[PDB]
């Protein structure tokens, strides 16, 4: 509805002042052998209406920033930047499922290349991992179209072919 | 006759008085009980002004206890003259300031000055015709500060043109017994400006000085020091309770010691003090105290006069004297000092002369100067605030109350115009 409004002119400061380097689902995602990644959900229509306020920025493409709250010993407002460099760094907004298809590109060759490609799925309960890899994608129904584990269960036989 | 209506507020303010109730009755000669057994009736002919009369030839003392936060309560109770206050006149709360101004001022009070104010309203009609309202208090703590500020605020409303004098006890510079004492001054001090008719500006330190170089004592007791301050209270109306060869009203005193409606802020004096036991190698004449009450070692003010000008003195003198050498030694201070007062005032000196002395005394007197020497204290001590403030050092136990932090500004520029219009009258113009 309202919350503190200057919580967020708190914010957009740092955005001013910087170059960003965002990183959309349209690009070729190199290999490492390694990586943990990252894919946030869209902000709900709910939040919106409640005004829920930007926590994030997506600097780099390897790179994330929180937005944190906090206060000094004057009770005087305190931002922070929770500098993490990190691998891949998706947007919620980039959603086009291809960040499945651009982890199981390496994955897919390793198998078949006589290796032991592994992988885990790590997430807040109701920050949309279970729309992330059980699938499907759409954020409606689950339409039985889109299992992101097909993504690349194609593959199995895509690429066998 | 006129009659005065006397509070306590503080820690500090009421066991003032609590030494200070006890001279007033041996001043007429009143026991523990009420029971008049004076030696003349001299002393019976304005009991009036402090003391109103009971069925069975009693006097009580119209004193407003507002301190008797529980702690100190038992204490008067429990004193010599616990037995001598009416005790529905003992008006309190719980759980008090606790050394905070806003605790005094803006929660705290707000839940006892409704029942303060109604109190002040019996003892008044109970009067023929009032001018008097002796708020007996310190600066510096809490209810002394913040619940002593806010009757100020509310009997100024109801009593616009009654004489207000508040004796409060002022910061020390040196010995600090309070960690948040510049915060209590400034806010506080910003009250007695707008709405006191004089103030008896004391410190502890000058009665620290007073007690032991003068008086020789080894261990002075806090019963000591306000005893002090008690003869200044009782020589100032002296005159308005015996008939005096030139009289002094509060009044009198309120349209010559103040030149201008800002600067109303006095320091005592009294004369004699010495050390004995009793033999002492001295003679009581009138230039005997006059060197004594100018001295800068004998005022209550812990300041130099000497540095400052003095504006104008009240030399209210007590017992049988003669005028021609209360005149000339007022005269001669005046020739001789002349380069210290404000040179531009015509007199710069009056007197007042009461017809009786205290019980064990043959003369007395009491100097109240007003002067630009204390514009050393305000400086001691709004410097001493302007340090705490830009650190922003205690405003989460005052923000936290109901303050705000364009008060603070507000109320210091208040001070820091007093010490900037005294150096405008120190200055030799
Ligand atoms: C033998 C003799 O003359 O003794 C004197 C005495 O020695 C001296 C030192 C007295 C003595 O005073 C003190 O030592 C003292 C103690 C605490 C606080 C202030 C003073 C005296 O105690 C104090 C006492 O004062 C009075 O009697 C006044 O009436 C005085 N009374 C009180 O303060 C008082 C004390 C206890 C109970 C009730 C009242 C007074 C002053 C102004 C207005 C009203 C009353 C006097 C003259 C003396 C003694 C007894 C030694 C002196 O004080 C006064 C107030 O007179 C201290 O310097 C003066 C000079 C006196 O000569
Ligand atoms: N990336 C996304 N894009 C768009 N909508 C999303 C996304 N992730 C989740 N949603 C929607 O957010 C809502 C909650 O997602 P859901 O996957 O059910 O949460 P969950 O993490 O499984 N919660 P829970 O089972 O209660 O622990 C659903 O309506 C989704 O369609
Ligand atoms: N002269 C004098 N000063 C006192 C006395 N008691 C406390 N003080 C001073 O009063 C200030 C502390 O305030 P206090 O009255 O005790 O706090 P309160 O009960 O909250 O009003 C300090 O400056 C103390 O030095 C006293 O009995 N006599
Ligand atoms: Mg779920």
């Amino acid at each position: 509805g309202n919350p503190n409004w200057e919580t967020a002119q708190m914010i957009r400061e740092y955005q001013s002042t910087l170059e960003f380097v965002p990183l959309l689902d349209g690009q070729a995602v190199d290999d490492h052998q390694i990586t943990v990644c990252v894919r946030k959900r869209p902000i709900s229509r709910k939040e919106v209406n409640r005004k829920e306020i930007d926590v994030i920025s997506v600097p780099r493409k390897d790179m994330l920033i929180v937005h944190e709250p906090r206060s000094k010993v004057d009770l005087t407002k305190f931002l922070e930047n929770h500098k993490f460099r990190f691998d891949y760094a998706f947007n919620d907004t980039c959603d086009n499922a291809m960040v499945y298809k651009y982890t199981a590109k390496p994955l897919v060759k390793t198998i078949f290349e006589g290796g032991m490609a592994t992988c885990f799925a790590y997430g807040q309960t109701g920050s949309g991992k279970t729309h992330t890899m059980g699938g499907e994608f759409n954020g409606k129904v689950q339409d039985c179209k889109n299992g992101i584990y097909a993504m690349a269960a194609k593959d199995v036989f895509v690429t066998l072919n | 006759m006129r009659e005065i209506v006397h509070i306590q507020a503080g820690q500090c303010g009421n066991q003032i008085g609590a030494k200070f109730w006890e001279v007033i009755s041996d001043e007429h000669g009143i026991d523990p009980t009420g029971s008049y057994h004076g030696d003349s009736d001299l002393q019976l002919e304005r009991i009036n002004v402090y003391y109103n009369e009971a069925t069975g030839n009693k006097y009580v003392p119209r004193a407003i206890l507002v301190d008797l936060e529980p702690g100190t309560m038992d204490s008067v109770r429990s004193g010599p003259f616990g037995q001598i206050f009416r005790p529905d006149n003992f008006v309190f709360g719980q759980s008090g300031a606790g050394n905070n101004w806003a605790k005094g001022h803006y929660t705290e009070g707000a839940e006892l000055v409704d029942s303060v104010l109604d109190v002040v309203r019996k003892e008044s009609e109970s009067c023929d015709c009032l001018q008097g309202f002796q708020l007996t208090h310190s600066l510096g703590g809490g209810t002394g500060s913040g619940m002593g500020t806010l009757l100020i605020s509310k009997i100024r409303e109801e009593y616009p043109d009654r004489i207000m004098n508040t004796f409060s006890v002022m910061p020390s510079p040196k010995v600090s017994d309070t960690v948040v004492e510049p915060y209590n001054a400034t806010l506080s001090v910003h009250q007695l400006v707008e709405n006191t008719d004089e103030t008896y500006c004391i410190d502890n330190e000058a009665l620290y000085d007073i007690c032991f170089r003068t008086l020789k004592l080894t261990t002075p007791t806090y019963g000591d020091l306000n005893h002090l301050v008690s003869a200044t209270m009782s020589g100032v109306t002296t005159c308005l309770r015996f008939p005096g060869q030139l009289n002094a009203d509060l009044r009198k005193l309120a349209v010559n010691m103040v030149p201008f409606p800002r600067l109303h802020f006095f320091m005592p004096g009294f004369a004699p003090l010495t050390s004995r036991g009793s033999q002492q190698y001295r003679a009581l004449t009138v230039p005997e105290l006059t060197q004594q009450m100018f001295d800068s070692k004998n005022m209550m003010a812990a300041c130099d006069p000497r540095h400052g000008r003095y504006l104008t003195v009240a030399a209210i003198f007590r017992g049988r004297m003669s005028m021609k050498e209360v005149d000339e030694q007022m005269l001669n201070v005046q020739n001789k000092n002349s380069s210290y007062f404000v040179e531009w005032i015509p007199n710069n000196v009056k007197t007042a002369v009461c017809d009786i002395p205290p019980r064990g005394l043959k003369m007395s007197a009491t100097f109240i100067g007003n002067s630009t020497a204390i514009q050393e204290l305000f400086k001691r001590i709004s410097e001493q605030f302007t340090a705490m403030f830009r650190r922003k050092a205690f405003l989460h136990w005052y923000t936290g109350e109901g303050m705000d932090e364009m008060e603070f500004t507000e109320a210091e520029s208040n001070m820091n115009d007093l010490v900037s219009e005294y150096q405008q009258y120190q200055d030799a113009t």
